[PDB]
């Protein structure tokens, strides 16, 4: 949870050993430059650059780097509100970037702007896509973008897929703390790399959001319906939680098996256990419903088996998990 | 001019001598490497300019304080714990080490050089307050009356054997060491910073950690002012035959006081914590600040 | 066989100072995490609004070193307990500042001074950034076996030292880690870095910490005597609770500039190797029971 | 918590069911009124009055009735953020008091108010004074008040006393709830009509607001030491609070046993227990020590016993306990 949490130092560092993640962060950058100035503009158009959540700086170097091979002119702007992390930001400012880039130790949403972005770069995607919180991040940023402006992500989708594994109903079963209530272990998502395990129906698109929102008071909550054909007699554990996202036009990252970015490797599905395994013949339809939900200070996944049999909603009011705000 | 190419953000003293050329201490409190340097500016107007300085030095660790010792030897208080002595070569181009001896096993804050010339006295967070034979290089005596660190330590003007200490302890003791005990308590608010009267022998003025300034005569009643919102860094009396005096706090300002502790003058100028200020022997009019956002201020006092 | 580390108050080089306490011998070193002059303003104008970095980075040592090799050090300039409200604001805020930063470094331990009878605030703080993220960390309370009001010269002559025995005031120091540690409810990630002095107390003040969490015990230099050859080495009363100190296995700390200038700094390691060596073998009962000192069993 | 929470209707009904309280504030009023505007301006200066957290209408009355026993000109903006609260406003506003009362369903600190006031009229206050969070409240509002106008109460303070009761003490001992800390019961206050107990130092008084707040950044977190003669042999097991509040000059409001208002009845102390009980001998001073703490989310009361014996801190980070914002 990078919203509510600061990030360890450690954290950044296996983050940044993505080398694929970053050059395709670049390209996206590259190609938007190329699309907003002309090259008879090239040596008068100086582009707005905001990255937004910079951590250590990595957004910043591609930012940089597709600014060198454009051949366009960028001003930056490195908006952190983790003021640890700042810290190597405004050593990597002072030693090497310069006036070139304005490091800001702000909250986004906070953050009095002193001039308007042409792009906004951001990397604030969980395993589930929207569970840390970049939509309400990017809508509170949306202010101090141009009416023209370019966000990088433009869009993101999770996916589900309905999973069959008595090894890891176990694993969360064994989860069970003193002073809590017995069963919210079962109520709450988990960063897994899934393994012992069989995937009972194909992924499908759970939410999506879209950067910049030209849709008043946005309204980022969510309710799906999803129907999953099973074609093989088995038991019901839990839903895998995978993403993909546009960074621009064809440029895309997904950790969604059947399309995964090629050596993106940080980066597990989610998993969201249900409370009572259940049955499925073969034929049936696995019927699930999924509710992003919020208040002003906190965000929650809600969700329900309906068919072949119906289970409790799970997480009612983020009783068990809530993401902070 | 055969210097460091930068000197470091953090001004920590300025000091003028006799010829009104002026000698600045400086460290890097942030960054990568945590140093200091020493400059001396025979153009005070060119200061920080590093390529128009006189003579300038890279020290190891940083300048806590610093004092001059007569017209071309620098006494530095520095963060290894060590008292360092500098001497400033014929020409006056250069600033060669003469002495680094690790005595402290803290950071020495403060120092201060005895009447004679011969002589100083440091202070540091080790709790020790120390007295050095400057020709031979040795401590020749070594107190540990305070129970906290040594914030400030005054030499006498007139009395070579009698100095002020002052202490997070909440003591402030009247040093004379022609006595078996030498050390005496003097009858709130942490003392910070202390200056003897220059012209009455009996009579010192101390800021506290509360923004209050205090004039004392060693006989007995304090006439006070709260002079500053917070810590009072440093108290400097001016060069006048009826002498002012010149108050510097962490709240970023400079205040000019007279002989009954009301404010004459008040500059705002400093963005960070006004570290030190020394009046010019050539104008007495004009009063130097230096800080922690870089600025080397020249204010023109109401006489 | 001895785990030792280096205290210093002046880095002005990390990757250099830590290469130099290697080679010393040494196995750690506790340092300031920001400048213990940098004193920082986080309510008023202008000085709130000061630029650049607040500390050098953490990309200047591997995540290992930070994990294994250093040991932060609160600033000295924190003071929770001031009688100031100011300073005891800024000091919060700085306290949860450097705290904040060495859990981002991933340090393995962070010291804490114990200086005064009062650090109800200090309690408050700790306990507050305790009830706060990633709990791996351990928090050495440096507290002094005599404090150093009783163990000033007696060199001020309207105020001379109390020569009279004062049996509950000289157990003083061990008061003021009791309420802390009771104040924030025996964390077990709070325990002792114990400082010990030129001259012992009485055995009564020294005994008074068996059964006390001491992870560490710190020598200052100042501390140490001369031999004939003129290196240094410690007094018979020291060697004897170094000894109790080595079955708790403490992990030294040495403080203090080299006060044996023609006689190199490591010698002062080489000295507790030595006592280390020359103790008594364990016997057939303490060999048997290693790994199970105060270890709880169910009775069969 | 009327702030977090949506009082009940019977709730608002009860507070209704004291006269005095309510002619405290019209006398508060009427006074300020008089002050404000002098007689020959009687006709001509209408004053801006604006209640903050109106609930059903009383002090709305309170105000009106004031400006006719004043004889003075009067505008009323009647600010409620419980919409529940807001029917019982909408049909007085449209039964009987008219144009002269404007209802704004709101939350007082996100309102964007069409003018601003001479006078603000609050009652916010809890047993501890500042536990319903009127401080906080009323620093969003205090940008809506004029350069030279009146906060109705103008300031508060909170009071606090040792007491024994080894009934009590047994009583919260019975307050361990399954899923939560097994000594959570202590970490919090309680509102109780404390009688068989032994009050064991006069009451101090421990925290302290002023509206309007002219000291930047206004800082509402606060700590304080409380040193108590004790002159029996005794038992400690918690601390009493009580408050006061100056409406407006000499016009005030108490719940501290020795300067109680008269009938004012529906106002119980409030009692802050301690996990281990204090053996007290005659002539020792108990010292305590309390913490009123922040963020964006929460507002919370820390608090230990550190003389004659230390206690551990109770409710660090509002672990136990907390008020919403
Ligand atoms: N509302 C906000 N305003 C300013 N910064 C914000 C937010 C919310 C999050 N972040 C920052 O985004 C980064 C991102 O999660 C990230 C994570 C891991 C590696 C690299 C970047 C983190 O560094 C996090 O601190
Ligand atoms: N920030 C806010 N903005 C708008 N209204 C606010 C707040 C916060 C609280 N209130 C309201 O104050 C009333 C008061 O507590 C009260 C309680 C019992 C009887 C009569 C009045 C309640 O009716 C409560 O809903």
């Amino acid at each position: 949870q990078p919203l509510m949490d600061n990030l360890e130092s450690q954290t950044y560092e296996v983050f940044e050993k993505d080398p694929i993640k970053y050059s395709q962060y670049q390209q996206a950058i590259y190609k938007c430059l190329l699309d907003r100035v002309p090259e008879e503009e090239k040596d008068t158009n100086v582009q707005v650059l905001m990255v937004l959540g910079a951590g250590r700086g990595p957004l910043v170097n591609a930012s940089l780097r597709a600014a060198k091979q454009a051949d366009r002119r960028i001003k930056l702007y490195a908006v952190e509100k983790n003021p640890n992390a700042v810290v190597t930001l405004e050593n990597w400012q002072f030693e090497e970037w310069g006036s070139q880039v304005t490091v800001v130790s702000s909250d986004m949403r906070e953050w009095v702007a002193p001039e308007k972005a042409d792009i906004i770069v951001s990397e604030l995607l969980g395993s589930f896509a929207d569970n840390e919180l970049s939509p309400e991040c990017l809508d509170g940023a949306q202010h101090f973008l141009k009416d023209d402006g370019v966000s990088i992500p433009g869009e993101y989708t999770s996916f589900l897929a309905p999973i069959s594994s008595s090894k890891l109903y176990n694993e969360v079963r064994a989860c069970r703390e003193k002073d809590r209530d017995p069963e919210a272990q079962f109520e709450m998502p988990y960063v897994v790399r899934l393994h012992n395990f069989h995937q009972l129906s194909a992924p499908q698109p759970c939410f999506t959001f879209s950067h910049p929102n030209r849709d008043p008071m946005i309204d980022n909550n969510r309710y799906c319906t999803l129907e999953f054909p099973v074609e093989v007699n088995t038991v019901l554990h839990g839903f895998a939680g995978y993403f993909e996202t546009v960074l621009y036009q064809d440029i895309t990252l997904s950790i969604r098996p059947e399309t995964h970015s090629p050596g993106m490797f940080s980066w597990f599905p989610i998993l969201f256990p249900i409370k009572q395994p259940i049955t499925v013949r073969e034929g049936q339809t696995i019927c699930v419903r999924f509710w992003r939900c919020s208040n002003s200070k906190k965000v929650w996944y809600e969700w329900a088996v309906t068919a072949p049999v119906c289970s409790a909603i799970h997480n009612p009011t983020g009783r068990s998990y809530t993401i902070g705000l | 001019p055969n210097a460091p190419a930068c000197m470091e953000r953090q001004l920590e003293a300025a000091r003028y001598r006799s010829d009104g050329a002026l000698l600045l201490g400086a460290s890097s409190l942030s960054g990568r490497c945590w140093a200091g340097s020493l400059w001396l500016f025979k153009d005070p107007c060119a200061a920080p300019n590093e390529g128009f300085c006189s003579a300038g030095v890279q020290t190891e660790a940083g300048v806590a304080d610093l004092t001059w010792v007569g017209e071309r030897g620098i006494l530095v208080a520095s963060d290894s714990g060590a008292v360092e002595l500098w001497e400033l070569d014929e020409n006056e181009t250069l600033i060669v080490s003469k002495f680094c001896k690790y005595e402290h096993d803290d950071i020495v804050s403060t120092v201060s050089v005895l009447s004679s010339g011969t002589q100083a006295v440091s202070g540091s967070k080790d709790i020790c307050i120390k007295v050095w034979d400057l020709a031979q290089q040795v401590v020749l005596s070594s107190y540990r009356a305070h129970a906290a660190q040594v914030t400030c330590v005054a030499a006498s003007p007139h009395k070579d054997s009698v100095f002020l200490s002052c202490s997070e302890d909440n003591r402030i003791l009247l040093w004379d060491t022609r006595c078996p005990k030498p050390a005496s308590q003097i009858g709130g608010y942490l003392p910070t910073s202390l200056a003897w009267h220059p012209q009455q022998s009996e009579v010192f003025v101390f800021g506290d950690e509360n923004g209050t300034v205090s004039l004392v005569d060693t006989k007995s009643c304090v006439l006070s002012s709260a002079v500053h919102s917070q810590c009072v860094t440093g108290l400097v009396f001016s060069p006048h035959s009826v002498p002012f005096l010149a108050s510097l706090s962490e709240d970023c300002s400079l205040a000019v006081l007279d002989s009954s502790l009301s404010e004459l003058f008040r500059s705002q100028a400093h963005r960070d914590f006004v570290r030190d200020a020394t009046w010019s022997p050539l104008n007495h009019s004009l009063l130097t600040t230096v800080g922690w956002d870089h600025q080397v201020v020249h204010h023109v006092v109401p006489t | 066989r001895v785990s030792s580390g280096r205290d210093l108050n002046c880095v002005p080089e990390i990757a250099d100072t830590l290469g130099a306490v290697a080679k010393q011998g040494f196995d750690f070193l506790c340092m300031p995490v920001f400048h213990p002059r940098f004193k920082r303003e986080f309510i008023q104008e202008p000085a709130k609004n000061r630029p650049g970095p607040q500390t050098r980075s953490d990309l200047l040592l591997s995540g290992r070193d930070w994990n294994t090799l250093i040991v932060g050090k609160l600033s000295p300039w924190i003071r929770p307990d001031s009688k100031v409200e100011k300073i005891r604001r800024n000091s919060e805020a700085a306290m949860l500042q450097e705290l904040n930063f060495g859990a981002y470094l991933g340090l393995p331990a962070f010291l804490l001074p114990l200086n005064q009878e009062d650090n109800t605030n200090l309690a408050r703080v700790l306990t507050n950034h305790i009830h706060t993220g990633h709990h791996s960390s351990m928090f050495w309370m440096r507290v002094p076996l005599v404090a150093p009001e009783d163990l000033r010269d007696d060199i001020i002559e309207n105020a001379p030292t109390t020569h009279t025995e004062e049996y509950s005031g000289e157990e003083k120091t061990w008061m003021w880690w009791h309420n802390f540690r009771t104040l924030c409810d025996y964390s077990k990630r709070i325990a002792v870095a114990l400082e010990i002095g030129a001259d012992l107390p009485s055995n009564h003040v020294i005994d008074r910490w068996l059964g006390e969490p001491i992870k560490a015990a710190i020598l200052p230099t100042s501390i140490f005597l001369t031999n004939k050859k003129g290196f240094p080495v410690l007094s018979k009363m020291h060697q004897r609770l170094i000894f109790r100190l080595l079955k708790l296995e403490v992990q030294f700390i040495i403080t203090g500039t080299n006060h044996h200038s023609e006689k190199e700094f490591c010698s002062y390691l080489q000295y507790l190797e030595y006592l280390s060596q020359n103790r008594p073998p364990p016997n057939a009962y303490e060999l048997f029971a290693k790994g199970y000192e105060d270890y709880l069993q169910s009775p069969l």
